[PDB]
């Protein structure tokens, strides 16, 4: 009637992803925190951009979206950013934003790579994360000579949810009972199909025997980062994240209950 | 046009392979052995990489409005 | 159900049997058996059916 | 106390006429206190079946101990004495057939009662004598375990 | 043209009551959570943990519709005790839950970073 005692095993920790396993947890729970990991995970990414001049090939939507897709360093800084519209502010402010400024002219007659190592930011936290000092540089747009690109873009806090460019997840490979013990699969032919890596069973046996008593276990996990969020910052800030969800879910629930009350 | 930011599918960035991959090319690498050097493992990013036509380069090839 | 069935069929599926007193217990309730077996109206009325 | 039914069904067959489904397989037993086919369909996967065995099947009207009808609902925080917690497999179903051997003038001397366990059928054919306590749109269960 | 903002999935409208408790009459100690701005992420877990509470004899959830973002939980529980608690420690144990195994995975980093 209580909840269970989950343990957790990192199996391997680097700066592009964190491969860990969780034990003794639910399903649904794995599940709900793999979507966190995915959507609701808040990072740093531009979300305003205000074109000056733009001569380029690539009209202003473009680069517009283009410069959202950047990511930007939001490890630390993140947390103590604020929601744009939750600062009481005018347009925007170091509490809830961070400004960003690109201007480029190719004067050379040889073709300038406008790449994110252009995007000069005023906060030495939140810079693009091939700026961060191997990987080299997102390119924006690609300019001929006597062409300008000249804007002003302010980042802002957000997740997933809202736009893609706030998902600090490159790829979340959840993975649970590799030999197929529970049977939530159903093979037509089990020796067609390979192993996960995850399987602890000889190569003469295609998948486990059926467990009547099993239950979702042992769920594996491979949180691959796409720069913003250091890959172990990912999932602490997802459970944060997913406990304040249920927090204030239970202050509404509170509030609605002593309503009656 | 321009290779994208992301990845459509997983969201991994790839804006920043394209230049890499052409060079590894031209370095007489496969471009199976370029995606792999790259770090590419998802075949939805090899396809990111493996699919795109760069025609920026042409478009570039065009006097500007402005000089 | 009484256009392909023959002759025999249709009067062995149809015809109420009023004088075979087993069958007559079996389906219907001994008053209902008793009415049926005595009355001569009734049995009229099943054949005029 | 409401029992129906109470024999052991040694199994002589299991999908003679071959696999049909995967969880679930059709298997052909008899009797021996009072020699009753029986043609039932089980859950193999929870509740594997080997060809051979021997098993005691309690066809009853309740599971409470004490004569006392069901409601029919899922309340499994209901604590008084079952007789499932004697038993391996149960299965809930209701009777809807009961075929006999009766003639026109001749009450029926052999019966032959299909039950529904939610799609698991079951056919047990034997004499009317044992099988008076089965009606149809009658709610029952099945009460089987497996013995030595 | 009729794209509805991203900030609606999450985002309250206005004067939008987060959770909403109705008492459902088809049968005793039943109710009907109506959470807005939410989804399966919440209606999940919720779900797995009332189940998992052994005076709760029904808990499930649904979305109506994925284009709205409302959540719809059904409890019902033993007459000694009520759907409301049964929420409100549901939650609460997801909250422990959460705690512990981010503590649990502080302690993990940490093990690993060193060695
Ligand atoms: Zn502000
Ligand atoms: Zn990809």
């Amino acid at each position: 009637p209580y909840a269970n005692q989950p343990t957790v095993r990192i199996t391997e920790l680097t700066d592009e992803n964190v491969k860990f396993i969780i034990e003794n947890t639910d399903l649904a729970v794995a599940n709900s925190i793999r979507r966190v990991f995915i959507a609701e995970v808040p990072i740093i990414a531009i979300d305003w951009v205000q074109i000056d001049a733009n001569s380029s090939v690539l009209h202003d939507e473009f680069i517009a979206h283009r410069l959202g897709l950047i990511p930007l360093t939001s490890d630390d800084i993140v947390d103590k950013l604020q929601y744009s519209r939750d600062c009481t502010c005018e347009e925007f402010c170091p509490e809830c934003s961070v400004e960003f400024t690109l201007d480029v002219r190719c004067n050379e007659d040889q073709t300038r790579h406008v790449t994110s190592r252009d995007l000069i930011s005023n906060s030495p936290r939140v810079i693009p994360v091939t700026s961060r000092n191997e990987q080299d540089d997102i390119l924006i747009v690609k300019l001929r000579k006597g062409q300008e690109l000249r804007l002003r873009a302010y980042a802002k806090k957000g997740f997933g949810k809202e736009h893609a460019k706030w998902n600090p997840t490159a790829g979340v490979a959840f993975e649970y009972d590799p030999d197929n013990a529970l049977r939530h699969t159903v093979y037509p032919k089990p020796e067609e199909w390979p192993k996960s890596e995850y399987s602890e069973l000889d190569e003469d046996e295609s998948q486990a025997p059926y467990d009547p008593n099993g239950k979702p276990e042992r769920f594996y996990y491979n949180v691959e980062s796409c720069g913003s969020l250091r890959p172990e910052t990912i999932v602490l800030s997802a459970l944060s994240g997913l406990k304040k969800k249920l927090s204030d879910l239970q202050t509404q629930l509170s509030h609605e209950i002593q309503s009656d009350v | 046009m321009i290779i994208p930011v992301r990845c459509f599918t997983c969201g991994k960035i790839v804006g920043n392979k394209w230049e890499a991959y052409l060079g590894l090319l031209q370095a007489e690498y496969t471009e199976g052995d370029a995606l792999d050097a790259l770090g590419l493992k998802r075949y939805c990013c090899r396809r990111m990489l493996l699919a795109h036509v760069d025609l920026i380069e042409k478009l570039l090839n065009y006097a500007p409005l402005e000089k | 159900a009484t256009l392909k069935p023959s002759n025999k069929a249709f009067e062995k599926k149809f015809r109420f049997d009023y004088t075979n007193e087993r069958a007559l217990r079996r389906t219907l309730q001994e008053d209902l058996v008793k009415d049926v077996l005595s009355n001569a109206h009734i049995q009229n009325e099943l054949e005029r059916e | 106390a409401g029992i129906l039914f109470e024999d052991i069904f040694d199994v002589k067959d299991i999908d003679p006429e071959g696999k049909k489904f995967d969880r679930v397989s059709r298997l052909h037993c008899e009797s021996e206190s009072f020699k009753m086919d029986l043609i039932l369909d089980v859950n193999i996967q929870i509740y594997p079946v080997d060809l051979g065995d021997k098993f005691r099947l309690v066809i009853a009207s309740t599971l409470y101990e004490d004569g006392t009808l069901d409601d029919g609902e899922y309340n499994p925080t209901d604590d008084r004495p079952s007789r499932a917690d004697q038993f391996e497999y149960v299965m809930y179903g209701k009777v809807y057939r009961i075929e006999g051997d009766e003639t026109s003038t001749e009450a029926a001397t052999r019966l032959s009662a299909y039950v529904s366990y939610g799609g698991l059928l079951m056919r047990l054919q034997g004499d009317a004598n044992n099988l008076h306590g089965f009606e149809v749109d009658s709610r029952v269960y099945l009460l089987m375990k497996k013995l030595a | 043209m009729n794209a509805p903002p991203a900030f609606e999935s999450f985002l309250l409208f206005e004067g939008e009551k987060k959770i909403t408790i109705n008492k459902d009459t088809k049968v005793p100690n039943a109710c009907l959570f109506t959470i807005n701005k939410e989804d399966h992420t919440l209606g999940n877990i919720i779900k797995s943990q009332l189940l998992k509470d052994p005076q709760v004899l029904f808990a499930g959830y649904k979305v109506p519709h994925p284009l709205e973002h409302k959540i719809i939980i059904r409890v019902q529980t033993t007459p000694d005790y009520s759907p409301q608690e049964a929420f409100t420690n549901a939650i609460t144990d997801l909250i422990s839950e959460l705690s512990l195994l981010e503590e649990r995975f502080r302690v993990a980093i940490k093990d690993k970073q060193e060695g």
